């Protein structure tokens, strides 16, 4: 029986949506998520934000959503480019579902701070 | 025609086998167990007459109006597959018979008095076709699935909730402490029990205050948006609106209502209020089993699902599929589709007797609850998909390490199942291995899996 | 008194055959058709638990409160005269469990979820004892029989009414004409059908207006108070 | 029964020695000092008749209703232990005689006119049994002890307060300065005097503003929640509600009302308002001694305690036991129990003539005040226990070093007494050594103990 | 001038035998029965201090204000004629101590806590001098005697009323029937009993409706204006105002309130409402005997009379003189003068210790009630004069021929007494012959005189 | 006659409820308080929080309340474990009264900051 170990002062207590309660995604896990987004026909997109502003509804869009993009490697290189340009920012991978007009998927693939 | 006083049979006027339903007609399917000696057509015509414009004896005022138009009519009879004591009767009602935007009126007309009619031994309303013209007169869900996901900033997974237990007996501060632990553990929502309204041991204003304190602390701690369905079910509409207004005043994102026991009038008013005030509406289906359990008498839950979607709700309890028969499994999938989809095609295997067009009316989250725990995560994720709320009341509070650990275990199980599903793993077939691999990194999940037995 | 996680039976806590109902308890009589193999006491205790404070697995928050007081308890089981597939379960609920003056709350608590519980094949709520202490928190009839007779000035006989037919399809003026003829003939009341609320063929304000026109004419003609 | 005009005795109708009180009856005990020559039964029946349905001469309208049911009846007479000039009469009233949820109505019926009846030399209402059925129709305390402790986040000790002195004459800013010094010293509460409503030298809005400024500063300085009972007693209910609304607007956690001089109607309305608006309600018992001091005429304070609990109050001044006789001490303990407990058994030694069931209606804090200082801390802690408010008006402002030091001295004395009690020390027996050991570490407490003499 | 902590005597500061009261001072006379060993000046100074600005120990905040101005001071001590265990203390309070237009505040200040002070065995507030400057801040009677007579179009005689009996138990329609019979018999008013508010057997709205039906029928039948004091005494001010508003809506000319049990706050609010809405206000003095009966402890009814006149009422129950002692007769005449006159001179024989100036504030009707019948008509007419309401509850309903005959008998007796008084007959000396000559023409009066015994 | 010595800037001015105006409790005083809680039949519990958040209604629960626990040494060791795990936090000992549904006792036994 152990204490849960979450607190207001512990910065590791902050979570960032889907898959933030799992171990940080490696390259193989990120690629499988990109493949899932493409398989659904969703439009991949990359957003990023400073960790202090992660609660905001709107993160910074990295360029434009890669509409109609099915090349997994191209999506991965865009996410990596955003990570290099903003190494201290959380980087989110998004699959836009234009038919439901929702984000079919959203997950932080590069954790900041 | 002319006025001739006296009793006449319902069959000659209210049974029209050649009638073609209009696109604006409300259609109803009744499983009829008729009284012995009563022919099928007579029973169907009696149901149609008593539900629309009929009367037990001829009245002269009938001739002041055009009941060739206004009457409801039975237009088809089918055999129930299997059981031969009952039959399906299909009845069409002109849209003019009903007040616009009133599920109360349509419900009262359909189920008001025919269930006690002597000509039938038993009667079950199986399905109702609401024409799109009538659907567009109803407010529908205040926000719907997509708007709710945008408000909560939660995507790509089912939401996780938890009813605070014990159902009654906790003080407001202890209640809020339980809420805080659950929410900080990783749950999106906590929930008032259906019978938590305002009790001497916990008055509603105190519960609202301490719940909001818990929500604020958990949101600051986790950085994720949190909510708690504050139950506004109240003795009177004035009290219900007062509690809803206070929930809005203190910043509560979501409230809850028992739409059957509170009633459709109060629920529709509350749904419109929620639309006007930007508050999410979780609908609890208390008393549903009184109506929908008996397979030969009552109202099937798919009808209640359609009624709730029209009346308004952002979430609706749809029950858990685990432990249900094959026909019950299919019926549950059908009414989940009715709750969430824009268009649901006729599917007799699912008990869907009519195509249901919802147009642009948004769907509501399907809510799974009742005796579920981590071992149910795969099946749930497979059955309900992303647009659902999975509620673990006992499965969270009953964790050996408390609410925060149980919430974390449920969240880890859900996220592991979702990631495995996205990777292409067959989650329902191999849920044990996905959960075990997840538990390798989550002690909370490991001990949760040890706490409750495996389900297969 | 100590927290032990896991699933436990409802019978040991929610079945109290020696419990004597208090004068303030809400009492319920359930006709239980139990699932085969489930003992009667377990079925009765399950109904008591799920309707008041029970949960399918032990929760630690129970120990923050006095479960021995707040719980509903089955205190008696009787055989249904005739039918042997079912039995009567008598369950007592402390008055503290319910919001005062709220039939919504009491009704939700009693029938909210036990009717779908797996341990029972079928369930019928036969009777509920509302203690006088709870009755006095409810508004009750706005007027009641004696006040209504005084308002209507009608004594010594049942009142006579009539629902206007056809249930739907009449215009407001034709509706009012039917109301007037009934009331002038000797009826005390006429009645809207249950599904007459406000239809395209007769909007409610028009129906209300012509009904009152009918009531006034009938009252002047007969000299007796009329209503609809 | 027929109509016969003329005067008849009350004994034959309103004296029923064989009547068994119903569980829903309101029971009253009257200590009657009868007029010489009047038999005891006649006096008791006269009290019953004049208090319920009686009239000095027979009226025919009695026969339009069921007097056998509606009448109040004397059912028992006992001797007063000691004094033989008076006797106890027990009278039962059917619950139907009273408006539900109206302490105003019950009070008016019981004490409205019988105290001036010529058949009795003197009359004292000793006790009233409110049946649980009637209790549940009353709002009761807006929050009660447990809810208040949760709101204030204060546990395990009595709360500490202080009335600002002088009772009148301070400007709003000077008043707020005194409040700030008291609160920063360690007191939980400060208090408006009962006659501080809105005076030319300090208008109420200014007092409210500067009190809130003081409360905010003290809370920020100490990190503990603070309050000040803002007196909303006002000439009219509109003014009272205006002052309460402003107190809510500026964030005041607690307000105060004089429920006897302001009146039961205003007090009940204010208690319901406090429940609706989440504001604690402190009740001052100004004028109580006009009613309850005389042992042979008036209304015993235990009746007023029951009335206040039903009408609504989170605190109630109950007086200090210090310097009282054993009978007075026992009576005080009895009415403290009536104020705070869920069930109070009959106890003739305490003057409790009836079992009083409160059901789930919460209790109120018992407030001790009046000429008390640090030397009284042991006795108070022993007598009142944790669920009390100890008010030191002069005992705080009369400290030689000012309000902050006096507040600190009172707080240290209270905490030392509480810790010693928790350790098992007999606090009332050896309070001097507990206080001295505490004062070894608190100069404020030491000089406070020097300021006022030991009491024994 | 300097701060010295510790307890000091009240005599040196709050006893000023050379003080001359200002024209704006509120003056109070207290009959003090002091605790043995306490000197008279100390007791008087203690009363002054505890009632105005005093505290049991010196507080430094006193030096932030001008205590020499704000304090109440005892300026005179006199011997009580007869009794030597008590003495009269005269205390002056500056007008600044009180909220303007607040009898609640003045009452709370004067009687709030001094009656329980240990330095006195007993305490009775005998009289209070309200300066004209304070009187003009109070609303006073909503209409007063002259305005009420103009509204009712009734001149040259006392008004006649009747409380409907039994006090409780009648249904609304039977209640209204009794009201109608009384009013058609010749009474000006009928009256709700003090405890008739809204009972399960007669809800207030029904009573109001049927009373108005009775009033309309009686007014049409007799051609004279009629009224019924509808009791608006209610659990809360909101309920009281709701009942008053409904009474205004249905055209009720007069309502009733129990100003002591309902409370001074509610009563003042209701009096202002009555002024704003043109509704007469009848004040019932239920519970007065709890305060005013004991000659050594409590508040004399003349103080309550002044308080009611300031708070507001068009009628006030003043009691019947018949059967009272000579001192009680004089005291009753004194407080009737206080209720009705523009200026009342000091008169020690009447217990009037101060000149009371009312300025232009109108007087209220004095109401006589309680066990009176036709034989009391002469004395009443002699004692109360024209500006009074004589209420015959039992004396009307207890008539052998019913309410209408009893009302006619009372009206004939009153008019015969008034005509004989106008003719110069000594009515109280020869009331029997006046009544007999009247009864020669009134069978109702004759049998009424036979029903109840002659009174001397 | 001395100044009271309390100010907004002086962090020692902050108080933390019952017994915070007494000297900091030593081991024997803490044990006596635990014994009192047990003797009352109350359920012992440990909470803790960062000193800046001490005003909050909800502190962090250290594991679960020790329901039905009457071993004073076990309660003391749980409190000590909470103190060691969070040395900078205030540690509060609580006796839950389940019959009144209140905290029968609450006191900071370990002062942080």
């Amino acid at each position: 029986m152990q204490d849960y170990n979450s607190s207001l002062e512990d910065v590791n207590s902050r979570k960032f949506g889907t898959f933030s309660y799992l171990p940080a995604m490696d390259a193989e896990r990120i690629r499988k998520q990109v493949e899932y987004i493409v398989s659904k026909g969703w439009n991949p997109a990359i957003e990023h934000t400073e960790p202090e502003h992660a609660f905001d509804h709107y993160w910074y869009m990295w360029k434009l959503p890669m509409f109609g993009e099915t090349n997994v490697d191209a999506i991965l290189k865009e996410a990596e480019a955003c990570h290099k340009a903003h190494p201290n920012n959380h980087v989110r991978l998004i699959g836009y579902d234009n038919y439901a007009q929702t984000k079919g998927a959203e997950m932080v693939i590069y954790r900041g701070k | 025609k002319t006025y001739s006083a006296g009793v006449k049979e319902y069959r000659e006027t209210y049974w029209m086998p050649n009638y073609t339903p209009k696109d604006t007609d409300i259609l109803a399917c009744f499983k009829i167990t008729p009284q012995p000696g009563v022919p099928r057509e007579e029973a169907a015509a009696a149901v149609a007459a008593e539900s629309s414009t009929g009367t037990w004896t001829t009245v002269w005022t009938d001739l002041l109006t055009d009941l060739d138009y206004y009457k409801g009519r039975a237009y088809a009879i089918e055999d129930v597959p299997g059981d031969d004591t009952c039959f399906y009767a299909f009845i069409a009602y002109p849209i003019d018979l009903f007040e616009e935007g009133s599920v109360v009126n349509v419900f009262t007309s359909l189920v008001g008095n025919v269930f006690g009619f002597k000509a039938v031994r038993a009667l079950r309303l199986e399905d109702v076709r609401f024409p799109i013209a009538y659907v567009m007169t109803c407010n529908g869900p205040p926000h719907g699935i997509q708007v709710e996901r945008d408000i909560l900033n939660k995507y790509g997974r089912p939401l996780l909730g938890c009813t605070i237990k014990p159902k009654l007996g906790l003080s407001a501060k202890n209640y809020g402490r339980a809420v805080y632990e659950c929410l900080r553990g990783g749950l999106d929502f906590t929930k008032d029990d259906e019978n938590v309204n305002s009790q001497p041991f916990m008055r509603w204003r105190q519960r609202f205050d301490f719940v909001m304190e818990a929500i604020d602390k958990a949101e600051r701690e986790t950085g994720e948006r949190k909510g708690h369905y504050l139950n506004v079910t109240a003795p009177t509409p004035e009290e219900m609106y007062k509690r809803a207004e206070y929930a809005k005043e203190i910043g509560a994102p979501i409230i809850m209502h028992d739409y059957i026991t509170g009633g459709f009038c109060a629920n529709t008013g509350l749904a419109q209020w929620c639309r006007n005030n930007g508050v999410l509406l979780h609908i609890h289906r208390a008393m549903h089993a009184v109506l929908d359990r008996n397979p030969h008498h009552g109202i099937h839950f798919r009808v209640l699902t359609k009624i709730l979607r029209l009346s308004g709700g952002d979430h609706l309890h749809t029950g858990t599929v685990v432990g249900k028969l094959e026909g019950d499994r299919q019926a549950t999938l059908g009414w989940i589709d009715l709750l969430r989809e824009s268009y649901v095609k006729e599917d007799r295997s699912r008990g869907i007797f009519f195509d249901q067009d919802w147009g642009a009316m948004p769907g509501a989250f399907a809510v799974a609850s009742g005796g579920i725990h981590v071992w149910h995560m795969p099946a749930l994720v497979t059955i309900f998909g992303d647009d659902s709320v999975l509620q673990f009341g006992g499965g969270t509070l009953g964790h050996p390490w408390g609410n925060a650990a149980g919430a974390c275990a449920n969240r880890v199980a859900l996220e592991a199942c979702i990631e495995a599903r996205n990777q292409g793993i067959p989650i329902e077939k191999e849920g044990k291995e996905v959960l075990t691999k997840a538990a390798a990194h989550s002690p909370e999940l490991k001990i949760a899996m040890e706490t409750w037995k495996e389900i297969k």
